[PDB]
């Protein structure tokens, strides 16, 4: 169906003599592909996916010296947010940015993406119009205003309609082997006493890619929908994630309740119970 | 700002006696300045591994910390996170059942 | 070097349209100014287009770029006095830093339309005896002659406009330490 | 504003120059350009820092220094021949596609030898009564002799206020030898105009030399930056 | 390729 690219910015400034440390992720349909950190000894665009290993030193050169302009940009723009909010000299603030485009099947701009945070919280994005502006404070109207004035939404027009969809399509192609592979979930379900007369079921999911699954519990041929606890899906550090979801029964009714997993990996839905 | 959500769990399937990877998954913080120990029964772990940091679409912060760990029946293994949003550090102890 | 702007000088009719041209190396480059920098001052943003468009128009001054050649040109129109100048195109993709051509300088003559040639001579009041010669009044497509004899210049044509009314003029000038120099000869 | 200090300098051979930049722009970008004989922008240092610099792509025989976020100086240790040439300064708000705004420009001229830079003679020739009798015009010329090096502007004052209207300037002054320029201008108005004795006409040649910081020795005239003017009046007679 | 920021905030 549809895809996807982001670059997730982040500029955090330090109180001691140290710049701020500005660091950029690229992210192809949710997965990391590329990294800059200003941190590491030799600061430069790294990839991050082997289908990336395909460009040639220039890309990797060119991305790099964008990445040193980048810095350069949100250490100018951290120290006009310090103005704007009136704070003092000696504290650490946020700023980051998130970009990129949504494309169709036929090969369509959907929507683009041009946003920016301070401290954690909407500061200025870019309408989907790509030419007008939604700024979410006062300081933000003066970064408004500015960029109204020198046509800054042209420019970043241009970037999403024109090299965000180009490149975008160009690392699909190289990645297509690479961005299918799966791994399924490997399921189970374990059995937790808890009594007021009840016991927890679980139902485990692990080993899985991508991270996207869902996992629903039943009983009798009803989805459960209410008193059901879903963790966070979680890297097991190995590419693979895992989750879990689990019920509160009553004992001795544990073989009634059925959980499903959904996942793409899989040929089919699982569906299992507790096997005493 | 955001508080951190914490979970501690194993790669594999514990089994006491067999080497393993422990994990401390902190997620859904700013700012991004964090501070996260990995105990082996309440004292600081040496060889842990952060991953690189991650920011999400509602602008907060993720991170994995890991260590090698060879659970056994009685040693307590946990993750203690220290962030701004939190007028005092977080301690979150591993529970093989989840 | 990136950016290739000939010619180093052109000059076109009072009215007409100039076009000048440039080229590029880089086929990433993509944002195109051009500089307008006027005898004495600085450079100073004229007219830009980006890599998508394929034209921007202001007033009477026209940019276009064409991917394909990697050529951009700028179109002045009704070209006028006032718009000589040197041009320079200028070329970047990205955030990276701007390259400049070497600059085109640019000269608007006038079209003189009756013109009575006439040379005259002038003297200077606070001397013994010093004068010089005044060409003026003649054709544009004249070739003013340079100096043929040490001690004697010639200027080159300089076009004036009494904008109180409609007179312009070309004009050159003749000065010399030749002990018997007369204008009757100089500019023939 | 972008503002360039000196307008004008000349140095000798082996001397320290510096030339100056201030921008009122708030901009973090500066940059040093060089221009040679009208032609070029070439990128000798910048900053995007207030105090540290980059090379640009002709950065050999100048060092740059940036003191302050407004200001930006471009050094030259020992000028040498070949940086006889017009310096630009510029800021920008953040680099990249950020517009580029210029000072007006700094002329220097270095010289094996300072004792050869001399102030024009300028002289102002009466219009001829054949002109005036024939085409009811009258065309005033001024000229600059045995100046140099060529660091002259010329204007033309008619009762106190410039006038730009009527005149031509040569684009050029002309080499007459090895230290020694020629300039020619001039200014036409109506037979009627020059013969109002009420009007006054004023040929001004700004020349740029030495500086007050320049030090000269007890005898000779010191060779100064100046203003030299030769004027007239109308006449009916 | 990543995008580029024009004007400063």
């Amino acid at each position: 169906g549809p895809h996807s690219m982001r670059y997730f910015e982040t500029a955090v400034s330090r109180p001691g003599l140290e710049e701020p440390r500005y660091i950029s992720v690229g992210y192809v349909d949710n997965k990391e592909f590329v990294r800059f950190d200003s941190d590491a000894e030799n600061p430069r665009y790294e990839p991050r996916a082997p289908w990336m290993e395909q460009e040639g030193p220039e890309y990797w050169e060119r991305e790099t010296q964008k990445a040193k302009g980048q810095e350069q940009w949100f250490r100018v723009s951290l120290r006009n947010l310090l103005g704007y909010y009136n704070q003092s000299a000696g504290g650490s603030h946020t700023l980051q940015q998130m970009s990129g485009c949504d494309l169709g099947s036929d090969w369509r701009l959907l929507r683009g993406y041009l946003q920016f945070a301070y401290e954690g919280r909407d500061y200025i994005a870019l309408n989907e119009d790509l030419k007008t502006w939604t700024a979410a404070d006062m300081a933000a109207q003066i970064t408004r205003r500015k960029w109204e004035q020198s046509g800054a939404a042209e420019h970043y027009k241009a970037y999403l309609e024109g090299e965000c969809v180009e490149w975008l399509h160009r690392y699909l192609k190289n990645g297509n082997a690479t961005l299918l592979r799966t791994d399924s979930p490997k399921a189970h379900v374990t059995h937790h006493p808890r009594s007021k007369g009840e016991v927890t079921l679980r139902c485990w999911a692990l080993g899985f890619y991508p991270a996207d699954i869902t996992l629903t519990w039943q009983l009798n041929g009803e989805e459960l929908t209410q008193d059901m606890e879903l963790v966070e899906t979680r890297p097991a550090g190995d590419g693979t994630f895992q989750k879990w979801a689990s019920v509160v029964v009553p004992l001795g009714k544990e073989q009634n309740y059925t959980c499903r997993v959904y996942h793409e990996g899989l040929p089919e839905p699982l569906t299992l119970r507790w096997e005493p | 700002q955001k508080t951190p959500q914490i979970q501690v769990y194993s790669r594999h399937p514990p089994e006491n006696g067999k080497p393993n990877i422990l994990n401390c998954y902190v997620t859904q913080f700013h700012p991004p300045h964090i501070e996260i120990q990995m105990l082996k029964n309440g004292k600081k772990i040496p060889k842990v591994e952060m991953s690189d940091m991650s920011f999400s679409k509602d602008w907060s912060f993720y991170i994995l910390a890991h260590t090698e760990f060879t659970p056994t029946e009685t040693d307590t293994y946990a993750c203690r996170v220290k962030h701004d949003s939190m007028a005092e550090p977080k301690t979150v102890y591993w529970d093989r059942d989840m | 070097q990136q950016v290739r702007q000939s010619p180093q000088s052109l000059t076109v009719w009072e009215g007409g349209t100039t076009v000048l041209t440039c080229s590029y190396e880089d086929s990433t480059f993509n944002y195109f100014p051009w500089y307008q920098q006027f005898p004495g001052e600085g450079p100073a943003l004229l007219i830009s287009i980006l890599s998508v468009s394929d034209k921007k128009e202001d007033g009477r001054f026209t940019t276009f770029f064409n991917k394909r050649e990697k050529k951009l040109s700028l179109h002045i129109i009704d070209s006028q006095p006032g718009d000589s100048a040197t041009y320079f195109c200028a070329a970047l993709y990205g955030n990276e830093k701007i390259t400049f051509g070497a600059g085109t300088k640019l000269t608007i003559k006038p079209n003189i339309q009756n013109p009575d040639p006439a040379v005259y001579q002038l003297k200077d009041p606070k001397s013994q005896d010093s004068t010089l010669c005044l060409f003026t009044d003649f054709d544009s497509q004249i070739n003013v002659p340079k100096t043929m004899e040490s001690g004697t210049f010639i200027t080159d044509k300089c076009v004036l406009d009494m904008k109180a009314m409609d007179s312009k003029s070309n004009g050159a000038i003749a000065w010399s330490n030749q002990t018997s120099f007369t204008c009757q000869d100089i500019f023939k | 504003a972008v503002t360039q200090s000196p307008r004008s300098k000349v140095a000798v051979t082996g001397g320290k120059v510096t030339l100056s930049c201030h921008q009122t722009n708030n901009h973090d970008y500066m940059y040093w350009y060089r221009q040679d004989t009208g032609h070029g922008l070439r990128l000798i240092h910048y900053s995007y820092v207030a105090d540290s610099t980059e090379k640009g792509d002709i950065p050999d025989g100048y060092k740059a220094s940036r003191p302050s976020q407004e200001n930006f100086s471009l050094i030259l240790e020992l000028a040498s021949l070949s940086q006889t040439a017009v310096y630009f300064c510029a800021s920008s708000d953040a680099g990249g596609r950020n517009t580029l705004y210029f000072g007006a420009g700094t002329r220097l001229s270095v010289l094996e030898d300072l004792r050869n830079v001399t102030p024009p003679k300028v002289s102002l020739f009466e219009p001829s009564k054949a002109e005036i009798s024939n085409k009811q015009k009258a065309t005033l010329v001024c000229l600059a002799r045995g100046f140099f090096p060529d660091h002259v502007e010329l204007s033309w004052w008619v009762n106190g206020k410039e006038v730009h209207s009527g005149v031509c300037t040569d684009p050029q002054a002309y080499k007459e030898s090895n230290y020694s320029y020629s300039l020619s201008s001039r200014l036409r108005v109506s037979a009627t105009f020059w013969h109002n004795p009420r009007n006054h006409f004023r040929c001004q040649v700004q020349f740029h030399g030495l500086s007050e910081e320049d030090k000269w020795p007890e005898g000779s005239p010191k060779p100064v930056t100046q203003n030299i003017s030769a004027e007239a009046w109308g006449r009916a007679d | 390729k990543a995008p580029y920021d024009y004007a400063p905030i």
